[PDB]
């Protein structure tokens, strides 16, 4: 619908988003292992294939049982989004981060949401009431998909191997 | 063991190393009241309610008591023209100037109006009032302390609480208060008004009284009773009746089963009823205000004109903070529910809402203020005439002027209430709706930002008071529910002072209209609000200034003390100011210089000196404004309404 | 007689309650009995305003009007409506000239229901089931009766007017 | 059912209370009610009360029994559990559809109908919801058929129309309410700052066409903001236009 | 040398007494040479007062009040396609940059408004 959502695709809305904020923000950008923090740490690869864009899905099944609401994300103003994928042993109520409720799925489940802080939120929401491999994904404007959170596979909260220390200064 | 119990608090305050800070002691006091989800929440919620009922009965006793003993109540009754005085001073220091205190709560009329003509009646009155604070500290006790849990009240017997507050307390209290009036209130005051002597109010239940010297049921009874001050009595026990009847019907004839709290927890559903009491508590008081210089009950009432004044002024004020505390209960409420899934679409269209209320008010704020700024321009300009006046471009109410109907035998309030309006109501009319928009989206943004928002996503494991999120974000300063409230009491403040100022100048213009003297029957505009009350220079210059030459020239006289509350309100309100300005961490600071020199002499207080929390000094900040602001326009109003009238 | 399926049970005594007392819906494709219950529908919900604004203005509530005229208008809505100047009248039939061209030419009504000109069968879904509050065929039989009582209403305060004064 | 909820004398609770009590309860919380729960207090009074147990009691202790528990009709009625189990539909439903509210007097008064407030594409997108104001066909083709959205205008015709009804609207606000009113150039003054006032908005057009360039009607090729650009410019075309058209029929008749 | 004592003195005699002919720079009679300093004494409270704006209510709710608006401007009509709120996008002032705004307000407010009554008085 043009009065519901601007007729234009999102890239078009976009413009020189891109080679824009290189320019209005050179020092906006991410270092050579964003998710990571040693280069020789596995840096798994996901594709489109596996968490798709919002806008090519659909009614998909891994979608909880959510109303919609106008707290989302801004389709077609905004590009960026962040996905989670976890895995469910029942069907309950939980709370968006976006305000209202949702209901998870039986098995798979997976929610689209414009800030990485959202997403955080709602993984300690899911891990609060008993849920591992709550997987969280970040979907560029081309597609790209990177994975984030557990990005070695184990929780931040627990120390795991090869994770170098960063930031670290080494007084008081 | 109980009084062991009842320092408990303390005694935890001091077991902890944690909780020996200053800090400590104002959570202590911040969370006194705030009666944690237990077991016995309902019992602690009924029993702090009959506490409450104890202290008002303490209250209504000590005003009857200084009715009966430091009052010219009988000097009243013989002149209702004198000054109504029910606060003597003793000659301490050197306030003996301001001796006799003329009160303005309306007790006299209250008392005239109850058939109460000797102060023998307030002594019984006073003792009566404490035999019931007695009773009902008595039955707090009880109930906190030894009866039912209550828990069921809100969920469960919700249809058994609301049916018996419909026929029982109302309805009856109603009925009751109906018979009072038609048997010691209608004849007492008939008696004194045809100045025959009143007997014993008893000697009136008799049934060989006027209930049966004459059985004539309308206006006609011995000599000549055409007495003016009678009728609304009269009204008021037809009223009661009424609604006494209506109320007992309607409450057997109404559905009362669909309690919407089944899915709220105990607290959120004591929370909740209490934000929804809160509002039809405050919109009560908004409407009596209204309606007390709207239509005239009380005997010689309308002419104490300080009296009107205080029980408009006051009862706005008190509605405003009563709307307020709705919203602030309900987004307590709403915050520390564990599934309040009711409000789902006022929490998925929060933005719609919200945005939309917001357009609103710039829509509002930018019109009616760009009105008055407007006029003002234009009259510094020397352009009368394109100014927003009468004698000018004309904004007219013409919403205003209509209220003609089909009659169905009805008369009197069928129309605009004999009052014409003109451009300087609508305007401040105007003033008044954005004011209370913009109440109202603070408090409808706190309600719907309670859980989550688009800045903080977890808002909801915040609970309902906290300072911040943090500096991140850009700033997340004042983003909780209790921020909003927070700043929801100023624009309160705002807009109720602004409403009790166009009530007082329009209430001081009438007075010097109907002041023209008996010939001069051209008002034309004159009207002092009408002509005046378009700009903010002009509200400045013709009310604020213009009357507090009262408050200002109060030394020596008996309204010197009005002159030292307003004083003293100014400093107040601007040490608001300096808590509010300020922040906790320079305090912090100084604080730790302070205690350097503390401990340089050995002195080292254990509880560590810590400044009050970021909420607690907003608080205190709001606290002092809201006490300097009201307390300025208390001591202004009253130095201007007590010597002018 | 059964319904034409095309209104099927919209109307009558009884919602189910096909009157036609006229053959007025024989032998008539689905386009035609939905362009008559278009008809109904538009002549109804003009009628249901219609009554509300005339007793409005027989109720002294009659101003933009009487500021226009710069006195009182007459409470006789047939007299307070001569009372307007022609400029106001041709407004008022502008306006409804651009309303039913806003309901033809760039938004065209739903060719299953030429009465929805909002268009509403859009956003809806149906009166269905599984709904413990479904009212939507409820509230078109509310629109239907009482469109169909003001029809014949408005008419009564019309010929009652302009006849007996 | 459970053993302590079996032949439960009727003077503790009524039958159908009982089993309305255990319908809107749910299943797993039995066996161990919290304290708050009505079930929790039936459950205690359902021991030491009943059969082989105490038979009697006191009247302070009936009081406080009858009441802390409920009393079937009115508290625990079949009406009430049918009305708890349409509720819990609904908020079912309204993960989907939405039963539409309109706020009438500032009260919530239901209409009858139930909306699709489900976005159509993009679940979890903000701006997607469905209403009958952005999503019904009339505000679709209303807001479609603008000049800002019409299919087959070209850039300049979408600038000329609405240039011309900025243009005719905008001379209605100068001519009267300004500062020559009483006047008889009026009109013309009202013209003069109208034709200004689109020049002014134009302007912040090409600036927005210069910064922004919105891209949004740029034919293919071209350059970025170039169909935003020639719109604006046909704006102030139009909005000369319909100014000047106002300001004729103000003149005349 | 007596009222100066007490406050209520320089509330009286110095404040509201100076401010008398200050107040009658225009009025429903007329406008003598003083109104443009009445219109500067309500313009500079008007700053002081906005000054208490950006004092008082801090960030947090200004953020969230801003981003509902951006949430209107990006679902009205007509301007979502074009303003994506991605050119200079509307944030809140940060909390540093608030508390100098609004004391700059307040101080504006403050010279102005002791200037236009030291004219008022001293004319
Ligand atoms: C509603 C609460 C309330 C309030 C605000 C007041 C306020 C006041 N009362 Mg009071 N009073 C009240 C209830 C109240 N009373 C009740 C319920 C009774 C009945 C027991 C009395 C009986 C009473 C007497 C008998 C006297 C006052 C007096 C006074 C005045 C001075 C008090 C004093 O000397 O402090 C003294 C405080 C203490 C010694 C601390 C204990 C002051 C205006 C005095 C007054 O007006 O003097 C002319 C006075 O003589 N009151
Ligand atoms: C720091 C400021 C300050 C100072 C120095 C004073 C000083 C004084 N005030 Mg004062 N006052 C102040 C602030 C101050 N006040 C404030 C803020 C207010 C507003 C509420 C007042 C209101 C006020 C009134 C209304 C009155 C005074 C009076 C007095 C005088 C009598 C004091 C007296 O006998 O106490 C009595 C107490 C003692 C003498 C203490 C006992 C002696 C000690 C314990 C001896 C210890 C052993 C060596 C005294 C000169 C009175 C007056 O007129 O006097 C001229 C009076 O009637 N004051
Ligand atoms: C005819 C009998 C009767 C009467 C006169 C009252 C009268 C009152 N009740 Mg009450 N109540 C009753 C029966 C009655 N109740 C019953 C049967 C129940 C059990 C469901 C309750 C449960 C109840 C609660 C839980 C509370 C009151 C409260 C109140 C007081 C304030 C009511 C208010 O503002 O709304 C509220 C008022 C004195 C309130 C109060 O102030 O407590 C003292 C309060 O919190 N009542
Ligand atoms: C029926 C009325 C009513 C009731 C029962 C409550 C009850 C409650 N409120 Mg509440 N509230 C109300 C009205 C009410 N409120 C109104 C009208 C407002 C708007 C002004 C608020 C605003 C409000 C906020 C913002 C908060 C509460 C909170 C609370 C809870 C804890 C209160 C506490 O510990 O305070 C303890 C008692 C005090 C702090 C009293 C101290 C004195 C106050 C601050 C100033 C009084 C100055 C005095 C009038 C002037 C002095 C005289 C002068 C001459 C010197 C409790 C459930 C708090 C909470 O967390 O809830 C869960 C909370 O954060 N309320
Ligand atoms: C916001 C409140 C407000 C209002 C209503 C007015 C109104 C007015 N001012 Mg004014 N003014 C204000 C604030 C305001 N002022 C302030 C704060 C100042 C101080 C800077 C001034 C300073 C000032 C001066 C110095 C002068 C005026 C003058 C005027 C008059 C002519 C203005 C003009 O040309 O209109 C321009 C109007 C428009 C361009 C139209 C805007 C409004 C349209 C109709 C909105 C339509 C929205 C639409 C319905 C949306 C839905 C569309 C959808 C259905 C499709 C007019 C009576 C002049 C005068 O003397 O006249 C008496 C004059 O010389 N003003
Ligand atoms: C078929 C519907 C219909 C028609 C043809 C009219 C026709 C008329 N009405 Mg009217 N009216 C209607 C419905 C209708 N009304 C309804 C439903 C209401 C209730 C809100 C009103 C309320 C109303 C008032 C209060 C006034 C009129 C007036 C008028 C007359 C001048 C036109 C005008 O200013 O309208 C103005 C109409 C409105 C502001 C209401 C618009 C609501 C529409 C119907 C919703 C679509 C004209 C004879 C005015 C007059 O002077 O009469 C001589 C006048 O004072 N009407
Ligand atoms: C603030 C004053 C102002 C500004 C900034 C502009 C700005 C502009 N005018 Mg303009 N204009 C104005 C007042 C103004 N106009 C007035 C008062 C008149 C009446 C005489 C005109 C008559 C006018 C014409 C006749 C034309 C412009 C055109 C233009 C554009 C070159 C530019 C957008 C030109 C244009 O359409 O540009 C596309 C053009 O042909 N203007
Ligand atoms: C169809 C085109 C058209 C026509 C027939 C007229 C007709 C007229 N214009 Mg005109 N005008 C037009 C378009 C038109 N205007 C446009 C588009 C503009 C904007 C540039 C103007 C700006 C304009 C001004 C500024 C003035 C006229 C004036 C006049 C009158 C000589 C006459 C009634 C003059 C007038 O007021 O006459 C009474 C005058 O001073 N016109
Ligand atoms: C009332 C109403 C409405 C509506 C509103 C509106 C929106 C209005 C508007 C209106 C308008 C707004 C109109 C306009 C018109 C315009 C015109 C009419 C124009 C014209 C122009 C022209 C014609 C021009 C021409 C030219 C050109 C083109 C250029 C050159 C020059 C010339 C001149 C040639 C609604 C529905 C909402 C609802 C309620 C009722
Ligand atoms: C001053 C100040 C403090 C310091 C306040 C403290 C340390 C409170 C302690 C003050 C004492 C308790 C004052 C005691 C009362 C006074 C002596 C006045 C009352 C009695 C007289 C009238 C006689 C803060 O902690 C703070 C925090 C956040 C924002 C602003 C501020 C702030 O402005
Ligand atoms: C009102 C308010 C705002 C909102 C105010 C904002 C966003 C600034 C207002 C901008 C004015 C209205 C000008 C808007 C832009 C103009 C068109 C001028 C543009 C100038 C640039 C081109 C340089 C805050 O951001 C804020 C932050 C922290 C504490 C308190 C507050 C606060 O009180
Ligand atoms: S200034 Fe204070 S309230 Fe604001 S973010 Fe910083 S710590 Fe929190």
């Amino acid at each position: 619908a043009v009065p519901n959502t601007p007729k234009s695709s999102p890239d078009t809305l976009a413009g020189n988003r891109t080679e824009a904020s290189a320019v209005s923000r050179p020092y906006d950008k991410f270092n050579v292992n964003y998710p990571l923090s040693s280069p020789d740490q596995a840096r798994t690869e996901v594709t489109t294939k596996e968490i798709p864009r919002p806008e090519d899905l659909v009614d998909s099944p891994k979608f909880p049982l959510f109303g919609g609401s106008a707290n989302g994300y801004m389709s077609k103003a905004t590009r960026e989004r962040h996905a989670i994928t976890w895995t469910a042993k029942e069907e309950t109520t939980f709370e968006m981060p976006t305000s209202g409720w949702a209901m998870m799925n039986k098995g798979e489940n997976l929610c689209y949401f414009r800030k990485k802080e959202q997403c955080i939120a709602l993984c300690k929401q899911l891990r609060s009431m008993k849920i591992n491999d709550v997987k969280i994904y970040r979907l560029s404007k081309d597609g790209t998909v990177t994975f984030l959170h557990p990005s070695d596979g184990v929780f931040p909260e627990k120390v795991n191997k090869g994770r170098v220390p960063v930031n670290f200064r080494p007084f008081t | 063991d109980f009084s062991k119990a009842a320092f408990g608090s303390a005694t935890g305050l001091v077991a902890k190393a944690a909780s020996q800070t200053t800090t400590a002691i104002w959570n202590l006091h911040a969370d006194a009241h705030d009666f944690s989800n237990s077991s016995y929440l309902s019992k602690q919620v009924f029993a702090a309610n009959l506490a409450h009922i104890g202290v008002v009965f303490i209250w209504l006793s000590g005003m009857h008591f200084h009715g009966a003993y430091f009052s010219n109540y009988l000097d009243w009754l013989q002149d209702p023209s004198i000054a109504p005085t029910a606060q003597q001073v003793s000659n301490i220091a050197n306030q003996s100037v301001l001796n006799p205190i003329r009160v303005t709560s309306g007790f006299f009329n209250l008392w005239l109006a109850e058939g109460i003509t000797s102060t023998y009646q307030l002594k019984v009155i006073a003792a009566f009032g404490l035999i019931a604070s007695a009773l009902c500290f008595l039955g707090s006790y009880f109930h906190m302390h030894s009866s039912t849990s209550f828990t069921r009240v809100l969920n469960t017997k919700l249809t058994s609480l609301s049916t018996h507050h419909l026929v029982g307390l109302l309805g009856l209290g109603s009925l009751a208060w109906a018979g009072h009036l038609i048997h010691i209130s209608l004849p007492v005051n008939i008696l004194l008004n045809a100045g025959v002597a009143v007997p014993s109010p008893h000697s009136l239940l008799s049934s060989k009284a006027v209930a049966t010297i004459v059985e004539q049921l309308s206006f006609s009874a011995l000599t000549s009773s055409d007495g003016y001050v009678w009728q609304p009595l009269v009204y008021s026990a037809m009223h009661h009746f009424a609604l006494a009847l209506v109320l007992i019907v309607g409450s057997i004839f109404l559905s009362t089963a669909s309690n919407p709290l089944m899915s709220f927890t105990v607290g959120s559903s004591w929370h909740l009823v209490l934000g929804v009491q809160l509002f039809v508590t405050g919109t009560a008081s908004v409407l009596y205000a209204q309606m007390s210089n709207a239509y005239p009950v009380y005997p010689y009432l309308l002419t104490d004109h300080p009296t009107v004044v205080s029980l408009f002024v006051h009862h706005m004020w008190i509605g405003g903070f009563f709307l307020v505390g709705a919203f602030a209960h309900l987004s307590i409420g709403l915050v520390r529910d564990t599934l309040p899934q009711s409000f789902s679409v006022v929490l998925t269209q929060r933005d719609i809402i919200l945005g939309h209320l917001t357009w609103v008010v710039a829509f509002l704020g930018v019109h009616s203020f760009g009105l008055y700024v407007h006029n003002d321009t234009m009259q510094a300009l020397g352009r009368p005439d394109d100014m927003f006046s009468d004698n000018a471009i004309s904004l007219l109410p013409v919403f205003a002027r209509w209220s003609t109907l089909t009659l169905n035998s009805t008369g009197s309030a069928v129309s605009v209430l004999g009052v014409e309006l003109s451009t300087a109501d609508f305007m401040v009319t105007h003033i008044h709706a954005f004011t209370i928009h913009t109440t109202v989206l603070i408090l409808v943004k706190g309600f719907l930002y309670a859980r989550s928002s688009r800045l903080v996503n977890d808002k909801y494991k915040l609970d309902f008071r906290y300072p911040c999120d943090g500096p991140g974000r850009g700033g997340t300063c004042q983003i909780s529910p209790w921020d909003h409230v927070f700043l929801g009491l100023f624009w309160m403040y705002n807009s109720i002072s602004v409403v009790i100022f166009h009530f007082f100048w329009e209430y001081q213009s009438n007075l010097a209209s109907i002041k023209a003297s008996a010939g001069g029957s051209i008002r034309a505009l004159a009207s002092d609000f009408e002509l005046n009350s378009i700009n903010t220079n002009g509200w400045l210059r013709n009310f604020l200034w213009s009357g507090a030459a009262q408050v200002i020239q109060s030394y020596g006289s008996p309204l010197a003390a009005y002159g030292l509350t307003f004083l003293a309100s100014h400093f107040v309100w601007a040490l608001s100011l300096m808590f509010l300005f300020s922040g906790r961490g320079y305090w912090q600071e100084l604080i730790e210089s302070v205690l350097w020199a503390h401990h340089k002499l050995y002195v080292v207080p254990h509880i560590q000196p810590r400044a009050l929390s970021i909420t607690s000094g907003r608080a205190v900040g709001l606290t002092h404004y809201l006490l300097g602001g009201i307390g300025t326009t208390w001591s202004f109003f009253l130095a201007r309404i007590v010597a002018t009238a | 007689r059964e319904a034409p399926k095309v209104l099927a049970g919209t109307g009558g005594p009884l919602p189910e309650s096909f009157w036609d007392p006229a053959g007025f819906t024989n032998n008539k494709t689905d386009e035609e009995l939905l362009f008559y219950r278009a008809a109904e529908l538009k002549h109804g919900r003009i009628a249901m305003a219609a009554v509300v604004g005339w007793f409005t203005n027989a109720s002294g509530f009659h101003y933009l009007g009487d500021l226009w005229l710069k006195k009182p208008a007459s409470d006789n809505p047939i007299e307070a409506f001569n009372q307007l100047s022609l400029l106001g009248v041709f407004q008022m039939v502008f306006f409804i000239g651009c309303l039913e061209w806003l309901t033809t030419v760039p938004c065209p009504p739903p060719k299953d229901a030429p009465w929805d000109v909002i268009g509403m069968s859009d956003v809806l879904e149906e009166d269905t089931d599984e709904n413990p509050m479904a009212e939507y065929k409820k509230i078109q039989m509310q629109e239907l009766n009482n469109s169909r009582l003001a029809m014949v209403a408005i008419i009564g305060l019309i010929v009652q007017a302009t006849t007996t004064g | 059912v459970l053993p302590y909820m079996e032949n439960i004398p009727r003077a503790i609770v009524e039958k159908e209370a009982l089993e309305g009590v255990l319908a809107m309860t749910p299943r797993e919380q039995w066996e161990d009610p919290p304290e708050d729960s009505v079930l929790y207090t039936l459950k205690v009074y359902a021991e030491t009360y009943g059969e082989g147990k105490a038979t009697k009691m006191p009247w302070w202790d009936w009081l406080y029994m009858r009441f802390e528990l409920p009393d079937a009709n009115e508290v625990s009625a079949e009406k009430i559990k049918l009305m708890e189990d349409d509720a819990k539909i609904q908020r079912r439903m309204m993960e989907g559809k939405i039963p539409l509210y309109v706020p009438i007097l500032g009260v919530p008064i239901y209409t009858g109908m139930t909306l699709d407030w489900k976005p159509e594409a993009e679940l979890f997108a903000g701006d997607q919801i469905r209403s009958p104001i952005s999503d019904s066909r009339f505000a679709k083709n209303f807001i479609g058929n603008t000049a800002f959205y019409r299919e087959g205008l070209e850039n300049w015709q979408r600038g000329l129309e609405i240039g011309m009804a900025h243009g005719y609207f905008l001379v209605g606000p100068f001519t009267t309410l300004g500062p020559l009113r009483n006047t008889p150039e009026a009109a013309t003054v009202g013209l003069l700052s109208a034709c200004a006032v689109i020049g002014i908005v134009s302007v912040g057009g090409l600036l927005f066409g210069a910064t922004v360039k919105p891209r949004a009607f740029d034919k293919d090729g071209a350059t970025a903001g170039s169909g935003f650009t020639e719109i604006i410019n046909w704006h102030a075309v139009g909005g000369l236009g319909g100014a000047g058209f106002c300001h004729l029929l103000l003149t005349l008749f | 040398d007596e009222n100066s004592l007490y406050l209520m003195g320089w509330f009286r005699d110095y404040l509201w007494q100076n401010c008398a002919a200050l107040l009658s720079g225009y009025d429903s009679l007329g406008s003598n040479d003083l109104a443009v300093w009445a219109w500067a004494f309500l313009l500079a409270h008007l700053a002081w007062a906005t000054g208490f704006m950006f004092l008082i209510s801090w960030r947090g709710y200004w953020q969230e009040l801003i981003d509902t608006v951006i949430y209107m401007h990006l679902k009205a009509p007509f301007f979502n396609e074009i303003w994506s709120a991605d050119v200079v996008t509307p944030v809140a002032l940060s909390i540093v940059q608030a508390r100098f705004i609004g004391l700059a307000h307040y101080v504006a407010g403050f010279i102005l408004t002791y200037l236009a009554f030291v004219v008022g008085a001293t004319s």
